[PDB]
């Protein structure tokens, strides 16, 4: 009954025609159901028995028996997720491993904008400062934080934002928690961020004034 | 229209069991199977099983099996899972969807509810402290200004984050949470232009189901 | 001096009247479905032709009783049907088909109006029932057992547990006649009257709809004329049909008319706005819904092949060429005596289906006009009367 | 000594145990209800009693093979009820009397739990039922076609379409039964060592409760003294009754014990909790649900007229007047030979009725352990078989 | 428990039809006889007739037999009522109740449901307009002040009235409705203390429901 | 069928005792409801077959056969309304005509209070003098609209409301409809009323000013 789908992560430019194949062990007839999965939504039905159904796209799907196809004229920015493949004919209907797309778009630089920690905080006795970096490509990125010539390797919290469906772009949050009185022993504070664009760093900083 | 509508996210000890329920409207619901869904955080669903209330029967998965009753969904209109037996990776979020299908064959999954996070675990739960955050000073003469809400230490999942209501809703995205010291965290970041700031206020809404708390606070210029 | 025409028990037409020596012949072409496990999941079906199986007619004329005057006649019309091999394809008896199992479909036809709601649904949640069935010919027409209504018989021991087209047609009548003679006037020869006790028919909504007119299609009134609209009550298709003037055609020695069946018997036209059951959808043109004077059966009539009707009918089922000299209903008459030489009356049979949510059996089905089988009715004069017909 | 009591072919207790000597009669005894519909209004109910119907018994036993050493024995005992007008008041074929109609009960339980839930809730809202049925008194023990049965007898042709107590049980044996013999020792003459099978019973919860000790009930071990416990398994009970001493007698020419049951049996200490089959939710004292027992009934088991019962069954039917000598269970056996010289058993067969809402044909009837029958097989010797028994010692 | 919500307040033209609903909740329907009862203004208490779920039993009054005819629905356990060729005569409050078994006498309505007025009239539906009623001036001391609100030619009946939204109910007096030439007038009264006035604010709140309005008139010291 | 009995109205007193009997024109054996309905509520259940209850309190009834009596021991303001008998035997069951319990106390002063029309009323068209006597005992009282020492028999509008549960009181609103063009012609503006509670009319008066 155990099924798999190739490959794991895909890139398109976009617009292109894509090739999604599933394969299963066993001989399923023309069984296969083809769902799709955004962020945070629930999976959605796309082709019933690698036939049309649903009603709201062009996407295709070919095969008999075993080695499935899935496809798309070409690619818009809407259908980032992931996609998996059902077995029809057998019970239990088992669902294959995601396969999951990445959309390439063109590479834009990462605003940033720092934050220091607010006076709510500070007298409840911690000091977490933040720092913002929003809408980029590639999700490749490494940030550097450094107080003052000494630099942090340690209570350091990243959060990546998935890109959007509508232009494929990604965020990111990366706090820099701090005890209040071990924030009150150096003066000044730098977040400074490293991208594939612009070999110089983007650079924000402030003082405790 | 179909409005699968389920359903509360919950929390149990381990060993504990919680029971879940899909509720459906929009069709007659009898002749059509209800299938049930889990999925790990890192995605890759797995099929529990069906009940097919017309002809009275139900499928397991059997390595799965173990665990799950899907106790008859009450010929009314409700569906019931009933896990038992908890364990710490059992925590995934559960969906279902009803089936067309008749017999043998397969027929798809029509419509599928938004699903449950169900969490196996031994821990408190606990409110959130929210923390307006301003941008530095220099009066930001550049055309746009950010601002940020930081909503530190709370548990267990999740938090509905806001700005100004619900009304501002295009400028701004939210960054998941992060597992630290037994606690979470998660930052939103906004992004409106200087003209309206700060005679505009811009309000950051935080609302936490199981502490049942509502803060507002007012990022100060 | 046409007074040998008339209805008497003297003349030489009630000779020809109370057994006809023309052999009629009747056969038989089902419509076998090869794909129904795809028509569940919502696809279109691909059926295909399978016959003739032919069968020859006895038709007699019991329980004669001159009434009135002498100006009316009463008779009921027993029909045999006697299995003709040669002119078959093969034997019903062996030769299986796979159609629509129709009993389970009027139950639940059955199950909504309420008649046994409760009981028939709790059955079928119990006995799990097949869409398509497959029996042999014999069965199809001449009664076959089924379960569901087997079941139904012990509560109500009424409703036969057999299922057949033609159940139990074999050497019996349908229903009692009385006929006007020809005394009156030549124009109501062989005239029907009254049928069971009722002047008319009341399945119908209007009143016109209901009026039963002209003859029953066996024999016509003398001189007729390319004018007029000949109306024929056939007592299966539940309505009167009038048949309309086509051109001249000869068969054997004598001349003939030839009529045939206009288009609007069947399409939505406003004076067959009362013959759809419900004030309202009239399903479309060529089509008719006759389930009120069958038990209730979701039974759908039209023409072969869907001949003369919509073309979303046609689309609807892969298997459907329909086109004239195949499918056409005509009647060719003697425009001087009113005897009938050759014909060929051509109905099809039909099961109207669709997804219902409250049950499993139909799935995703499409909602169409599911074809099942169909006939033709045919009789060719013989020769030694081509030569009878003399001296005017 | 007293060698003589063990079975083999020609001793003159095989003869006796294959075919008894002693006539055993049967009297039936039904409570006729006098105001039924205003049982539905959430009344108490009042019924009168319409005894006795005198059945004599016919009792013998074939299938008779020894096995092993000679020391075990196997056979199946009948009962043919032959009816005796002059001790009986009334004709069965004539008088009627009205109960509940218990077919339409057992259904509905059988539609409680599961079975053919739907069909027969569906068919039951479909065909009228009443609650209070009359038939004729020989109607009721020996079988009536009714409605439902007749037509669930159509899609499980299982079940038969008729219904009664004593429904066909003449002629037919009790099942399979293989005995023991005092060829060993005495002391385990008619011990029961296996039913139909079955080393132990399988219907009730705990190991004790299933346990199957005693004899068939109608023969006894000699030397038996005034403090013995004796055990005994009656089919009809469904469980393994005990019997201690009552007080001294004298039944003819021959003394004897006099035992009885005591109130233990069906009571509420803890060595009848394991028959609480609903876990713990045990009734009153007094009453045994022998549901599993009988087919799939609530058919609750208890002495006449609520006899050692709780006060609450009692009160909760008017006309229930337990006492002494009337719903005592006793048997009187000579101690030297362990031979039944007088018996008297009585049990009593009722109906668990409550109201429910998902059937109207309930009404608004209360929550109780209805009435409806109970009867006396009463076993007494004459003075030809006590004057056969001048053996004293030999 | 066992709820029984009515459909609202009808108005239908004398010749036409209505139809209302009982709507159960809270027992098993398909159990219970459902009565209905019609109590004109005058408390004449009548009894219409009887419907059974579980027979589809249908026995009426022979008073009310060519008017009224009583549906089911099964499902919901909802139940209907269809009046037919209304008369002025009808104008009456229709209630509904639960009842079991039969065969014979009757029991008693367990739980009933709140009540239905229908209104047939050949007048069209009118707006309540609403005027404040403020105290003579000088009336000065007191210990308590008095105040009403003047609720005037507004039909249909009923009209729901409250004194600041369910916060007042000390001193409050809703009067009945009197009506002439087709228009329905009413009023209400209210006491406070002398001193509250006008430092906390009053307001009437009326609402109609036949024509859906709701207004609101603070008092004008 | 018919029922009738007692018929039908009085007032106790917190205190003594109560009856309300009901006749059947059959012997209908035992059975009769006994409904009671309060101000504004459906009727509920009281006394079922001449014995039981449901949930009520302390109410009882007696007698069989073809009659009956209810019965309220301690009887307090909280039970003011109407209370109706159903014959449960041969159908249509049918209720009878009610009888309204009311109860005496000490006696009360009313508290009437006059109101010029309002203002938006005036803009509007009309003008209705509006005067409210609530909280008073017994029921009886007439009003008198006198205006410039006038009659004004026309255009009044009077509504009583019933006892209160709590403090058996009942009210009286009085409002005397009319045209501005007619108001703005007399000046005073009086409403008053007598009662058995004073010697003399108590009256609320105004004139336009
Ligand atoms: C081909 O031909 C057949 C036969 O003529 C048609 O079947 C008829 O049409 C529909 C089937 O869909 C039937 O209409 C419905 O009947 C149900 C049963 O009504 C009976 O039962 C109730 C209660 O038991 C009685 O009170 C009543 O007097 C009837 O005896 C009802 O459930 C439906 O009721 C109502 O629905 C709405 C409310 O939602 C109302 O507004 C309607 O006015 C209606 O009253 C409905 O009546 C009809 O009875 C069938 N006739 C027969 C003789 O069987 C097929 O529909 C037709 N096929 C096509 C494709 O047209
Ligand atoms: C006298 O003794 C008899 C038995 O000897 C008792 O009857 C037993 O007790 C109850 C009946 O009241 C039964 O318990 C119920 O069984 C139902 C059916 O279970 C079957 O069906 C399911 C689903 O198809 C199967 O998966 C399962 O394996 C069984 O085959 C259940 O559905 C019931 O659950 C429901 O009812 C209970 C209330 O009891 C609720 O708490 C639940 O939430 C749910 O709503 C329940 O489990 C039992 O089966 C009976 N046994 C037999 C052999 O009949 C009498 O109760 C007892 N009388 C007295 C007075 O003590
Ligand atoms: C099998 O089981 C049944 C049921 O228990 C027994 O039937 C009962 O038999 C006993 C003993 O005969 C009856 O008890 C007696 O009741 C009498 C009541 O009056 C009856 O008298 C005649 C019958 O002769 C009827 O015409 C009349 O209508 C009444 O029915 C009492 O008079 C008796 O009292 C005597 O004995 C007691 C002993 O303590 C003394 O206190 C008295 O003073 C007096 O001496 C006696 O109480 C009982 O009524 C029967 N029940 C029924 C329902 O009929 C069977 O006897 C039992 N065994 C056999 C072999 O059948
Ligand atoms: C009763 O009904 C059946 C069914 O309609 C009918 O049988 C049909 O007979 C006709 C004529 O004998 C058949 O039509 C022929 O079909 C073959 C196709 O395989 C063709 O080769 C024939 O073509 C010749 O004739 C045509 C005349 O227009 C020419 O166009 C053509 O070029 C050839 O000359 C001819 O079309 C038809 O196939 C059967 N149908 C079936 C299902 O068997 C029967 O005649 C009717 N009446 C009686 C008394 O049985
Ligand atoms: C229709 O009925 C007729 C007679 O009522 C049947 O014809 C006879 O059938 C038997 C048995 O096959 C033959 O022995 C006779 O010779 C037939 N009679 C004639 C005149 O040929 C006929 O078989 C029936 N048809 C069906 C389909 O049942
Ligand atoms: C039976 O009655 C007449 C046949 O003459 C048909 O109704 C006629 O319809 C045409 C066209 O609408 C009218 O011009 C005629 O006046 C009608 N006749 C009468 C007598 O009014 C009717 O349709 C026939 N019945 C059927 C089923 O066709
Ligand atoms: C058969 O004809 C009737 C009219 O006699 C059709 O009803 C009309 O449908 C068309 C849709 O194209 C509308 O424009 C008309 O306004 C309709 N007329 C009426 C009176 O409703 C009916 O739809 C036709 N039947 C089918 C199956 O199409
Ligand atoms: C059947 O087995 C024995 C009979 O001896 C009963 O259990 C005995 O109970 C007493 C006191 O309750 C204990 O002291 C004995 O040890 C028990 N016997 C054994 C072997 O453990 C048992 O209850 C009987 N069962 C029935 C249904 O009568
Ligand atoms: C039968 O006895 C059991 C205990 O042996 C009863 O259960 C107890 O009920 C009493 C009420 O009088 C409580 O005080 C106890 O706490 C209960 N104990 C348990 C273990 O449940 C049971 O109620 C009795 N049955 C009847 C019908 O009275
Ligand atoms: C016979 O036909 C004539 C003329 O067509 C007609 O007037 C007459 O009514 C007919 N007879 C009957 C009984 O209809
Ligand atoms: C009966 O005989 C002896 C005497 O008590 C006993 O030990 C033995 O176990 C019993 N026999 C059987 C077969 O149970």
């Amino acid at each position: 009954i155990v099924m798999t789908q190739s490959p794991a992560t895909l890139s398109v430019t976009p617009g292109d025609r894509v090739s999604l194949s599933c394969r299963a062990s066993q001989s399923i007839s023309d069984y296969l159901h083809w769902y799709q999965q955004k962020s945070h939504e629930s999976p959605r039905l796309l082709i019933k028995y690698q036939s049309i159904s649903g009603i709201p796209s062009r996407f295709s799907g070919s095969g008999s028996g075993s080695d499935f196809t899935l496809s798309i004229n070409s690619v818009e920015p809407e259908d980032v997720g992931v996609y998996y493949c059902q077995n029809g004919h057998s019970f239990p209907f088992t669902f294959g491993s995601g396969t999951k797309l990445e959309i390439k778009r063109a590479d834009a630089a990462p605003t940033v904008s720092i934050f220091p920690p607010s006076s709510e905080q500070l007298t409840s006795g911690g000091a977490s400062v933040v720092c913002f970096l929003n809408n980029f490509y590639p999700k490749d990125i490494n940030v550097k934080w450094k107080i003052d010539g000494s630099e942090r390797q340690n209570g350091v919290l990243n959060s990546w934002t998935d890109q959007d469906s509508k232009d494929s772009t990604y965020s990111m949050s990366s706090t820099l928690t701090l005890t209040k009185d071990e924030y009150e022993r150096h003066n000044s504070y730098t977040c400074e961020a490293t991208h594939k664009t612009s070999t110089s760093p983007i650079v924000k900083s402030f003082n405790r004034n | 229209e179909v409005q699968l509508q389920q359903s509360g996210p919950e929390l149990e000890k381990p060993g504990a069991s919680v029971k879940i329920s899909c509720m459906a409207s929009g069709y007659s619901f009898t002749g059509y199977n209800m299938n049930w869904v889990k999925q790990s955080n890192g995605k890759s669903l797995e099929w529990i099983g069906n009940i097919d209330p017309y002809y009275g029967d139900t499928r397991y998965n059997q390595k799965f099996k173990d665990k799950a009753t899907l106790t008859v969904d009450k010929s009314s209109s409700t569906a019931y899972m009933q896990l038992k037996s908890l364990t710490s990776e059992d925590s995934a979020v559960y969906y279902c969807a009803r089936s067309r299908g008749s017999t043998s064959y397969f027929y798809g999954m029509d419509y599928w509810g938004q699903g449950t996070s169900v969490t196996v675990s031994s821990a408190k739960t606990t409110a959130p402290s929210v923390y307006p955050l301003a941008p530095v000073c220099g009066d930001t003469t550049g055309s746009s200004v950010t601002l940020g809400c930081l909503v530190k230490g709370y548990f267990p999942e999740p938090v509905t984050l806001t700005w100004n209501s619900g009304s501002l809703s295009s400028g701004v995205h939210t960054f998941p949470a992060l597992l630290q010291s037994g606690l979470y965290t998660l930052s939103s970041s906004v992004t409106v232009t200087s003209n309206t700031w700060p005679s505009q206020t811009i309000t950051c809404n935080v609302a936490h189901p199981a502490s049942s708390t509502k803060v507002d606070k007012k990022i100060e210029p | 001096i046409e007074k040998k025409i008339v209805l008497r028990n003297g003349t030489e037409a009630f000779d020809s009247w109370e057994k006809p020596p023309l052999p009629v012949y009747t056969q038989f072409y089902f419509f076998n479905v090869t794909n129904p496990e795809e028509i569940l999941r919502g696809e279109t079906p691909r059926v295909e032709e399978v016959g003739p199986y032919t069968y020859r007619e006895l038709r007699n004329k019991a329980n004669i009783q001159f009434g009135d005057n002498g100006t009316t006649i009463s008779a009921v019309s027993n029909k045999a049907y006697v299995f003709e091999r040669d002119q078959s394809v093969g034997d019903p008896k062996i030769d299986l088909i796979r159609t629509l199992n129709i009993p389970v479909l009027t139950v639940i036809e059955w199950s909504q109006v309420h008649f046994l709601r409760e009981i028939i649904e709790a059955m079928l949640k119990a006995y799990q029932q097949k869409l398509f069935v497959t029996h042999t010919v014999d069965e199809l027409l001449w009664g076959y057992k089924d379960e569901i209504l087997s079941l139904i018989h012990v509560f109500r021991p009424d409703i036969s547990p057999y299922f057949g087209l033609f159940y139990e047609k074999n050497g019996t009548n349908d229903g009692d006649y009385v006929f006007l003679t020809g005394e009156d006037s030549y124009l109501n020869f062989t005239k029907i009257v009254e049928w069971n006790g009722k002047t008319s028919l009341d399945w119908w909504i209007t009143d016109k709809c209901n009026m039963i007119n002209g003859t029953d299609g066996d024999s016509f009134h003398p001189l007729i004329t390319k004018d007029e609209v000949l109306y024929v009550f056939p007592s299966d298709f539940c309505r009167s049909v009038y048949i309309t003037f086509s051109d001249y055609e000869s068969v054997q020695g004598l001349p003939a008319f030839r009529y045939k069946v206009p288009a609007e018997i069947l399409a939505n036209t406003s004076d067959n706005a009362g013959f759809c059951i419900p004030e309202g959808n009239c399903l479309g043109s060529g089509v008719l819904n006759v389930s009120i004077c069958k038990n209730g059966a979701p039974i759908i009539m039209s023409f072969p092949h869907f001949y003369q009707a919509d073309e979303r009918f046609v689309s609807a089922i892969e298997g459907m060429h329909p086109n004239q000299e195949d499918h056409e209903t005509f009647v060719d008459i003697n425009p001087l005596t009113g005897i009938i030489l050759k014909a060929a009356k051509r109905f099809q049979i039909n099961i109207y289906v669709k997804k219902l949510d409250d049950f499993v059996e139909t799935g995703d089905i499409r909602t169409m006009v599911f074809p099942v089988m169909y006939l033709n009715e045919s009789v060719h004069i013989d020769k030694e009367t081509a030569s009878r017909l003399k001296s005017m």
